[PDB]
């Protein structure tokens, strides 16, 4: 569904002393817990790591499914160190490169993490941007402390004019938080036009393995998926089959669905003194007052949360609970 | 280790109707609920501060069989049951006592309108609020960690038990019971049928499935999963076979299917022969040109 | 000459004898080093030509450096005319021409500096001599320049995360 | 704006009463002040009595305030849709 191209700074400027114990070495760790959350929260998506090192773009990860060669690849650079100087434009141009086979019905994403306030770019970047904003590509720019005139222009271009996406990050922390907003996708308003994919295999798993097969290695495998097309054994992912082109999903594009489903609807904090209604959890058993820091103008007034949808009461640690996962309220469940 | 067990109960009249017409009685539901108990007793026995938690999922809403749910009330007696008789560990007694009495209370909550109000299943709220309570619970027992595993009893009965209101729900708890590490072993009390969101619940999250048709022995499934469930799976597991399904199923048509579409951005589910004319499922415009590759196809 | 070959690329130098084609050439290529990511010192003279004027966008310098304070060419005849002249009318003998010319120059540098509220910017001033002289918006905080480089490394990101938060 | 506001109504009272007046403005934000004070002060009196006589030191400056007074023709044309005498002579230099 979503092709993202995870651009990472690994220039001198990275050699430098913010983050612990070095900018580059936090920037690939975090993004294999990038690449980890997304491909969790992401099954059928697409992946490609490119680097900005010696003043040139050099793809280190290919557009794949699978999250091992995104793992590696981002082993192989910390042990080398970030040298040269970032290049934007030769980022994005390989960035079309890679996202211009992408059908059209799926989105087109470039995620770059810059820690440079400078880049060297050949040719004029505006070009490259408009470019970017003709074909339809969504930029992101993680920058680090002060901003960049460029980064503004073009997360504001590749984002139908809109500027709240080229994000400043302070601490290791806030980097973290842009990575997590990066799993999430984004629904917007978009421009009105038309969308619809078809075929789509659903497998049949194999257990077999005393003679083994294999239509994508021919290699020995434990069991493999099946294609109701092809009629073919390869690995298993629920991605494209690789010899009739159409996907394997199962479960997991109904789960992605649902989770791009979720309202998450947040329950209204009420008090005890004005619900007039015992201290209850409908998920657990909640006897505890939650407001006491004053006497008793505090403790007997306590916070009873409410799903309106059912009338039910909840603590908040159900309420945050059911909003990270699971279909909110089971009282919802109840009629 | 400490193990924590939470056993949800499916009541519901229609099972007991089953279970009181297919066969003569083959057993009713107070029985299955007494060699529960010796279950119980046994998980509790199995390993010093094991805690057990039974919830209940009545035709018109879920109610806690014990959680010291009635004591969080009484705190806001026994029964004469020759089971406190029986002696021998006073919170296993104070259990049973906390069951009879809940079920008594079912008892009570029983009429017509309970009646009319038995066409949907009250599985998702018991799964739901399982995971949401082993995790209180598991952030409340932070000195220690627990073995937190989920048995859920599912009675299998008429009225519609199973329909496509509950598919979604229960696939969104096995997919957050797969991020909260926890097995679902489903014991499939019921008639000779088989669910197949069952076993992706089973295969989803690396539990158990046993399917019990009629009633049969009572504590031979009881201990099969027992011995299985609060272990850290040193074995290979031996659930029931047979539970590759395609995982998916068309909710406009309502067949099961091989390939599918996209809804357009939407992701729902379809067929691939059905036209497309605003993608049957919601409202919003079809590409006219991939229908135009597909009619060709 | 690291600063030119690392983040400035090339610097940009006002001639002691300014030409029309040449300034602005300079300032054209400010204009484009900004709007390119490159960025580009503008060595200039408060007392030279161009007084500028012409701000509200980050093609402008973000940060200004003052050397020192204005100063005005004394030991010339011009000088002692004019000042026996002033002393003779309002008596304000050898105290304001040596900070009310040289405020006026370096208001003319600090006018560069604000462009309205929503932008940003900070202008350094050297020499105690400053706290002698008034300045718009009179809000100043004395201390060192090493401190100053990471108390300005900090105010980047704060005016880059209070404009969302005010807005 | 309030700030600015002010700046207007100094304006105002200055050109009413006083025959001179100075008035410090912030930098950055006191050029589009005057050039609609004295342009409405010349409308509540009657439309032609007194005329801008702006006076600037560099061309930037006459530059920009006749885009800005263009600025204030296209405000003043917009919001009511009735076209009036125009006024806006750029006097540069010979060459
Ligand atoms: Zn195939
Ligand atoms: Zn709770
Ligand atoms: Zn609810
Ligand atoms: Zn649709």
């Amino acid at each position: 569904i979503r092709s993202l191209i995870l651009t990472l700074d690994c220039s001198e400027a990275m050699l430098e002393k913010d983050l612990r114990p070095n900018r580059h070495a936090m920037i690939i760790q975090y993004a294999i817990d990038f690449v980890h959350e997304f491909f969790d929260q992401n099954p059928i998506s697409q992946m490609g790591i490119i680097i900005m090192r010696n003043g040139l773009a050099q793809l280190v990860s290919q557009v794949s499914g699978n999250p091992q060669d995104h793992i590696d690849a981002l082993k192989s650079i910390r042990k080398q160190e970030p040298k040269g100087n970032p290049s934007l434009q030769n980022a994005l141009e390989m960035a079309r490169g890679l996202l211009l086979p992408v059908p059209a019905h799926c989105t087109r994403e470039v995620l770059i993490v810059f820690g440079s306030l400078s880049t060297t770019d050949p040719g004029d970047i505006h070009q490259t941007i408009d470019s970017l904003v003709s074909e339809k590509i969504r930029v992101k720019v993680l920058g680090l402390s002060a901003q960049v005139a460029i980064c503004k222009e073009l997360c504001k271009a590749t984002n139908y004019g809109d500027e709240s996406f080229y994000k400043i990050l302070l601490d290791e922390t806030h980097l973290k938080e842009l990575f997590n907003e990066a799993v999430t996708p984004x629904x917007x308003x978009x421009x009105x036009x038309x969308x619809x994919x078809x075929x789509x295999x659903x497998p049949t798993r194999i257990f077999e393995d005393t003679p083994t097969f294999c239509s994508c290695h021919s290699k020995l495998v434990y069991g493999g998926y099946f294609c109701p097309n092809c009629h073919s054994k390869v690995c298993s992912l629920p991605t494209v089959c690789p010899c009739c082109d159409l996907m394997l999903i199962l479960x997991x594009x109904x789960x992605x669905x649902x989770x791009x489903x979720x309202x998450x609807k947040t329950f209204a904090e009420v008090p005890t003194t004005e619900k007039f209604r015992s201290e209850d959890c409908f998920s657990c058993q909640s006897r505890f007052p939650x407001x006491x820091x004053x006497x008793x103008x505090x403790x007997x007034x306590x916070s009873r949360y409410r799903c309106e949808d059912c009338k039910q009461e909840f603590c908040v640690d159900c309420d945050v609970f059911i909003h990270e996962i699971l279909h909110n309220c089971p009282g919802c469940e109840s009629k | 280790s400490p193990s924590l067990l939470t056993v949800i109960i499916e009541i519901a009249p229609k099972l007991w109707t089953t279970f009181d017409e297919e066969g003569n009685e083959k057993g009713s539901i107070i029985k299955v609920l007494e060699a529960l108990i010796v279950f119980l007793n046994a998980h509790l026995a199995f390993n010093s501060a094991n805690k057990v938690a039974v919830i209940a999922a009545y035709s018109q809403g879920i109610k806690y069989l014990y959680p010291x749910x009635x004591x969080x009330x009484x705190x806001x007696x026994x029964x004469x049951x020759x089971x406190x008789x029986x002696x021998x560990y006073r919170r296993f007694r104070n259990v049973d006592e906390t069951l009879v009495e809940e079920i008594y209370k079912l008892f009570e909550l029983e009429k017509k309108q309970i009646e009319q109000n038995s066409q949907r299943s009250t599985l998702a709220g018991a799964m739901s609020a399982g995971l949401t309570y082993v995790n209180r619970i598991s952030k409340e027992s932070v000195t220690t960690s627990l073995k937190s595993r989920l048995l859920v009893l599912t009675c299998g009965s008429g009225s519609s038990k199973d329909e496509i209101f509950q598919y979604i729900p229960i696939m969104n708890c096995i997919f957050s019971a797969t991020k909260m590490k926890c097995p679902i072993d489903v014991v499939k009390i019921g008639g000779s049928k088989e669910s197949t969101f069952l076993q992706q619940t089973t295969d989803a999250t690396n539990g158990v499935y046993l399917h019990v048709e009629s009633t049969e022995g009572l504590i031979q499934y009881l201990a099969t999963a027992m011995f299985i469930d609060p272990x850290x799976x040193x074995x290979x597991x031996x659930x029931x076979x047979x539970x590759x399904x395609x995982x998916t199923s068309c909710y406009l048509t309502g067949r099961v299917v091989a390939v599918g579409f996209i809804c357009s951005v939407c992701l729902c589910v379809l067929s691939i022969i059905p036209p497309g004319n605003k993608c049957p499922a919601c409202d919003s415009q079809f590409d006219e040109h991939v229908i135009a590759k597909l009619k060709r196809k | 000459m690291g600063i030119l070959d690392e983040v400035w690329k090339h610097k940009l130098i006002l001639v002691e004898t300014p030409d029309a084609q040449e300034t602005s050439l300079a300032l054209e290529t400010y204009r484009k080093a900004c709007s390119n990511g490159r960025g580009a010192i503008l060595l200039s003279v408060a007392r030279g030509k161009v007084s500028e004027g012409i701000d509200f966008d980050h093609q402008y310098g973000r940060t200004v450096l003052m050397i020192g304070i204005p100063f005005q060419y004394t030991e010339s005849r011009i000088l002692k005319a004019r000042l026996e002249f002033m002393r003779e009318n309002y008596r304000i003998r050898e105290n304001d021409f040596l900070s009310f010319d040289a405020m006026r120059h370096a208001a003319q540098c600090l006018g560069r500096v604000l462009r309205g509220k929503d932008d940003y910017g900070v202008m350094v001033l050297a020499d105690r001599r400053f706290s002698r002289k008034r300045s718009q918006l009179p809000k100043w905080i004395a201390q060192g320049l090493s401190d100053a480089d990471l108390n300005l490394s900090t105010d980047m990101a704060i005016s880059n995360t209070k404009q969302f938060l005010r807005t | 704006y309030p700030e600015q506001y002010n700046y207007m109504c100094d304006i105002k009272k200055t050109l009413d009463v006083g025959g001179n007046s100075i008035l410090e403005m912030p930098s950055g934000t006191g050029k589009t002040v005057s050039l609609l004070s004295l342009t409405i002060a010349y409308q509540m009196h009657y439309p032609e009595h007194r005329k801008i006589i702006y006076c600037s030191r560099t061309m930037s400056e006459i530059e920009k305030a006749l885009v800005e007074l263009e600025n204030l023709m296209d405000y003043r044309t917009k919001e009511l849709g009735y076209q009036e005498d125009f006024r806006g002579l750029g006097l540069t230099s010979r060459k």
